[PDB]
RNA sequence: UGCUGACAUGAGUAACGAAAAAAAGGUAUAAACCUUUUCACCUAAAACAUAAGGUUUAACUAUAAAAGUACGGCCCCUAAUUAAAUUGAAUAUAAAUAUAUUUAAGAUGGGAUAAUCUAUAUUAAUAUUUAUCUUAAAAUAUAUAAUUAUAUUAUAUAUUAUAUAUUUAUAUAAUAUAAACUAAUAAAGAUCAGGAAAAUUAAUGUAUACCGUAAUGUAGACCGACUCAGGUAUGUAAGUAGAGAAUAUGAAGGUGAAUUAGAUAAUUAAAGGGAAGGAACUCGGCAAAGAUAGCUCAUAAGUUAGUCAAUAAAGAGUAAUAAGAACAAAGUUGUACAACUGUUUACU
RNA sequence: AUAUAUUUAUUAAUAUAUUAUCUAUAUUAGUUUAUAUUUUAAUUAUUAUCAUAGUAGAU
């Protein structure tokens, strides 16, 4: 149940890269999309003009903020005598810093 | 022997009278950690009150402890009868009940949320609570003196009610709030608290002291 | 344990109404009580002096001092022990408390500094110094003159 | 997942650098048993007394 | 059962019986803080 | 006649309507002290009337009292001190670990109230201005960790 | 940069020990220094003690 | 089976460590972070308060607030015990040191006042553990001061009306559910016979020291190499139901995880059911299956007389006569060894 | 009870929508329950979850 002798070059190379299951396919599978004009994958929909199409969704049904009467209605210096500035932790300020670790999808290619 | 004392129960205006404790009053404490505010009606307080007070305790609104360090007095309300007094202490517990209880999906929009969408907090202190005792007060205040108003001379021209906070800073502007005609009416004036020796050291004998000077008579 | 051969347990008694106590409370809290928005404490309800004594904790009611505002090192230098050795106890005592004032402000200043903004400019620190030197200074002329 | 930015394992602890280290510190106030005691050189005035109080001289 | 878990802290016992004062009260104890010392150790007692 | 807390009371009325102390002055005398006390901004958890100093580790509650009266003419009803813990650090993992030093705290509650000066826009100030020390250590950091083929990689700051 | 360090003196004996880097060894720093800074504050000259 | 450093093979393989999740929005950056709703798990805990411990890990640098009255340490006092301490010459001893007496230290223990809120200082004089049984009486129901049966055996504070110094306190008289539970004297059974130590008045006096206080604390915040199914002290631990802190749900709280998404091959583990046989299996009924009350009756032989046997086996009473939660509850006998309850090889 | 339309005269009523079936005192110290007291604090119908797939009978 153990390696009786190390596994040479070969043997190595042609176990991984050898059959044609192992190693990855050419995708052949791509459109154009009929509403963006750029690539796409078949039988399958468009992120970005999905992805807008959700924005408009998102703006205009969206529902308005709860905004409490009595904090608009104080003067910066009560705010700050009432409400001083706090220091945030480690943990606290690389959350914030959410480009780190978080990104965005990338623009599919244009398809002539 | 005499394990009940005079704050072990919730002591009527029958009983203020025929005792004679204190004059018609309420006192409002807060608390200097957690923020959150403890009405009584003598000026102690025991565990017995913050139970009937703190119900429904979570992560945010946490039920306090009777450590009297950080306990200390707010806001003392003098009224012209005891039934007004008792009839306060009650508004102001209901109020307590429904804004932690029966109405909190509505009295939570009302309070100030952070980033996050929690309650502000520097440390475990929130002013919400605070805010809420004064505002509950007012409101209170206004239904009780609603029910019974005699606009005139019955036997002899009642006292005047007053309240005594511990500066004038915890209480809102006097013009968008604490001015309508109702309060004036009866001539409430918004009056400070001696502010000579140590207060929170030596409240018992400010309240006292406070206590006789409501006594006029 | 509730075994299916378990039978209803007696209801309790139930105290006549001819002998029932009444409760020494019958009117109770109002039923037409709404809740209404937090008020905010405000300032306008102040009237914080302007002699009040923290000020001295800030120079010229200034949150802290720029680089202008502050001394400029060539136009100081700190005391000198013979000139020290010219001044009375009540003079020396003055100018000890005097200094220690200023060491005061400069030091709530240095921590604002370094504990927010993290600089290492350290021009309060030096004037501190400055001072501390003149202190001990004090201190010498003293034990000599004794 | 206590820090989102880190998807997989690599080694951080769930606070801090090391869990190990030097033990031979000097005490403080605010480590030991309830009946330890460091003080301050804040009060050298009064007399305990005999009850378990305190008498400013 | 289970082992490993022979170390249970204590303060006060690891004060009273690995401290300086534990040690620097007896012989061997002196002993022993000045072996350390002599070898230049930092830590000289708990 | 009167309960001690009485007399304590009445004491303190009495020496602030005859312009003295309003507490017990102690029989040692410091003539000269060098003890300096660091205002502190308010917390939320304040009132106007409070302030919040960072004192010498060895100062007595009394002693506070008599420092802001003497020197400052400022007098304090209610002291009361609050001892920070040291967290341990260490600025590197090859040191030795030491606990940061213990900050005693005094908070004093006040006669009149008191608002601290607003801060300074960051165009006026030379020193209050965060940009330039963080920055510096994001970019000490960045040039620390940049092991490889990261050295080419545009930095931010 | 929050420390509270400014305030007081702890851990003198490790301080010394770090402000005190045995002078052949001097250069092993210097590279730290001259690698983690931008160049609009750096000068090509050695420090002085 | 050489020492140290670097890099290979096993190999992008095993594994990612008890587990319920889903949509919308922060955010045309999210399975993993935050919020809202739905679902679910823990609920005599995975909740709430704590002790010890610890790289402060916390709701964070502007940060854990105490004259005392249930707030602890600190301080007074000591137990087990400890001590380069004290006693021509305490005793003994190759040194180290040991012994006896004093003194000092040592909590896991003891320490008056207190919401009608209380005052600790200086001077002077002189209680091991354990139960609330029986009779009595009042009061109640059927019957006729006689009899049967029945809750109660003692305190815990409100109201009404009277008498005292004069609306403050006491006293008197009458009214006021049941089941648990709490501290105090009461009364009393057994032998296993149950800690040590530190006054009252009279006058004067009190400007209230220092430290602990965050969060985790049946655990991702301590001991276990690990954000380890292991180890870790205390009090509450909603209701419904029960003898019960068992078992079932769960109000409130917390929580649903450094792995995800599909088919679930052979095979493995943990479970459910199984015709006709029913131990033929197997070293060996190992494993699994088997419960006709849980309350009230009844209960043999033997025997050391102890319902030991015994929760005796079978049996009976209570709706069940086809069944429908969980938990408690798993037969009889002969022989060898040992009287019995207990202890033992941390890890065969 | 609030809000919007209609009728009536800011009161009352109809229609619609939303929300809730709480709470507080007494019965001698604490908890639970029960009753009386205060408020407006409802009955039905059909679902759902948990108890080994809770369990039995079918399929
Ligand atoms: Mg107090
Ligand atoms: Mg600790
Ligand atoms: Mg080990
Ligand atoms: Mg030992
Ligand atoms: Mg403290
Ligand atoms: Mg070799
Ligand atoms: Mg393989
Ligand atoms: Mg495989
Ligand atoms: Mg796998
Ligand atoms: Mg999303
Ligand atoms: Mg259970
Ligand atoms: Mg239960
Ligand atoms: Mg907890
Ligand atoms: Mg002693
Ligand atoms: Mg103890
Ligand atoms: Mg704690
Ligand atoms: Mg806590
Ligand atoms: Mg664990
Ligand atoms: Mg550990
Ligand atoms: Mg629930
Ligand atoms: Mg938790
Ligand atoms: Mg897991
Ligand atoms: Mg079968
Ligand atoms: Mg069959
Ligand atoms: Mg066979
Ligand atoms: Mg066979
Ligand atoms: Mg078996
Ligand atoms: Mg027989
Ligand atoms: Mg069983
Ligand atoms: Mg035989
Ligand atoms: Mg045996
Ligand atoms: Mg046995
Ligand atoms: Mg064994
Ligand atoms: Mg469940």
């Amino acid at each position: 149940a153990v390696p009786k002798k190390k596994v040479s070059h070969q043997k190595k190379r042609q176990k991984l890269y050898g059959p044609g299951k192992k190693q990855l396919k050419m995708i052949h599978h791509l459109n154009k999309c009929p509403s963006c004009g750029h690539y796409k994958r078949a039988n399958t929909l468009c992120m970005y003009c999905v992805g807008q199409i959700s924005h408009i969704w998102k703006t205009h049904t969206a529902k308005e903020e709860i905004k409490p009467r009595q904090e608009e209605e104080l003067s910066e210096l009560d705010q700050r005598v009432l409400y001083p500035g706090r220091r945030d932790t480690k943990y606290t300020k690389d959350l914030k810093d959410k480009d780190n670790y978080l990104e965005r999808r990338v623009r599919t290619l244009k398809k002539d | 022997m005499k394990v009940n004392h005079s704050i072990s129960r919730f002591r009527p205006a029958s009983w203020f009278e025929k005792t004679k404790i204190i004059p018609p009053q309420v006192y409002i404490f807060r608390n200097l950690e957690y923020g959150q505010v403890l009405y009584s009606q003598f000026p102690n307080f025991s565990q017995t009150q913050v139970d009937k007070l703190f119900v429904r305790p979570n992560w945010s609104n946490r039920k306090p402890s009777l450590r009297r360090d950080i306990w200390k007095c707010m806001c003392v309300v003098n009224l012209q009868n005891y039934k007004q007094s008792v009839h306060l202490y009650q508004n102001l517990c209901r109020l307590r009940y429904l804004r932690d209880v029966a109405q909190r999906k509505e009295s939570d929009k009302l309070r100030k949320k952070d980033s996050n969408g929690h309650v502000w907090y520097s440390g475990q202190y929130r002013p919400t609570y605070c805010q809420e005792a004064v505002a509950d007060l007012r409101e209170s205040l206004l239904k009780v003196f609603e029910n019974a108003t005699p606009a005139e001379k019955q036997t002899v021209p009642a006292k005047k009610p007053s309240i005594y906070w511990e500066d004038p800073w915890r209480m809102g502007d006097k013009d968008k709030h604490w001015n309508y005609d109702v309060f004036n009416a009866l001539g409430l004036e918004h009056k400070l608290i001696q502010r000579v020796g140590n207060i929170a050291r030596e409240e018992s004998v400010i309240l006292k002291e406070l206590a006789k000077l409501e006594s006029h008579p | 344990a509730r075994t299916k051969f378990t039978k209803p347990k007696p209801k309790q008694p139930v105290l006549p109404k001819d002998k029932i106590r009444p409760p020494t409370q019958l009117t109770h809290h109002s039923n037409n009580l709404r809740i209404t928005e937090p008020i905010p404490p405000t300032t306008s309800n102040l009237r914080c002096p302007d002699d009040h004594p923290l000020w001295q904790f800030f120079s010229n009611k200034k949150f802290i001092r720029s680089a202008d505002d502050l001394p400029p090192s060539s136009h100081i230098r700190p005391w000198s022990i013979p000139e020290l050795r010219h001044k009375s106890f009540n003079d020396l005592h003055s100018l000890w408390y005097n200094c220690l004032r200023e060491q005061n402000v400069l030091a709530r200043e240095n921590h604002l500094l370094k504990n927010i903004v993290g600089s290492t400019h350290d021009e309060f620190s030096e004037l501190s110094n400055s001072i501390r030197t003149t202190m001990w200074q004090i201190r010498h002329v003293l034990n000599e003159r004794e | 997942l206590t820090r989102p930015w880190k998807k997989y394992r690599d080694g951080e602890l769930f606070y801090g650098l090391s869990k190990v280290g030097n033990k031979r510190v000097p005490l403080t106030t605010k480590q030991g048993n309830k009946t330890m005691y460091k003080g301050t050189r804040a009060s050298g005035i009064g007399r305990h007394t005999k009850f378990g109080g305190y008498v400013i001289n | 059962k289970s082992r490993g878990n022979t170390y249970q802290p204590s303060t006060l016992k690891r004060k009273r019986t690995f401290g300086f004062l534990a040690r620097a009260k007896s012989k061997q104890g002196s002993k022993i803080l000045k072996r350390r010392k002599l070898k230049g150790r930092w830590f000289l007692s708990h | 006649d009167i309960n001690v807390s009485e007399k304590i009371y009445k004491w303190t009325k009495a020496g602030i309507e005859q312009g003295k102390e309003h507490f017990k002055v102690g029989g040692n005398k410091v003539y000269f002290p060098k003890a300096r006390i660091i205002l502190l901004r308010p917390n939320a958890k304040h009132t106007p009337y409070q302030a919040k100093f960072i004192v010498p580790k060895s100062f007595n509650k009394l002693d506070l009292r008599d420092y802001l009266y003497h020197i400052y003419g400022l007098r304090a009803m209610n002291i009361t001190t609050q001892l920070l813990h040291g967290k341990f650090n260490r600025m590197n993992l090859q040191t030795t670990r030491f606990r940061e030093p213990q900050i005693k705290k005094m908070t004093i509650e006040m006669e009149e109230p008191f608002i601290w000066p607003e801060e300074p826009r960051p165009d006026e100030n030379s020193f209050w201005d965060s940009t330039t020390p963080d920055n510096m250590e994001k970019y000490r950091e960045e040039r620390l960790n940049c092991l490889g083929s990261d050295a080419n990689k545009p930095g931010t700051a | 940069s929050g420390s509270y360090q400014h305030l007081s003196n702890v851990g003198s004996r490790v301080m010394k020990r770090l402000g005190n880097r045995p002078k052949n060894f001097l250069p092993h720093s210097e590279k730290f220094i001259k690698k983690s800074t931008p160049e609009f504050m750096k000068s090509d000259l050695k420090e002085v003690d």
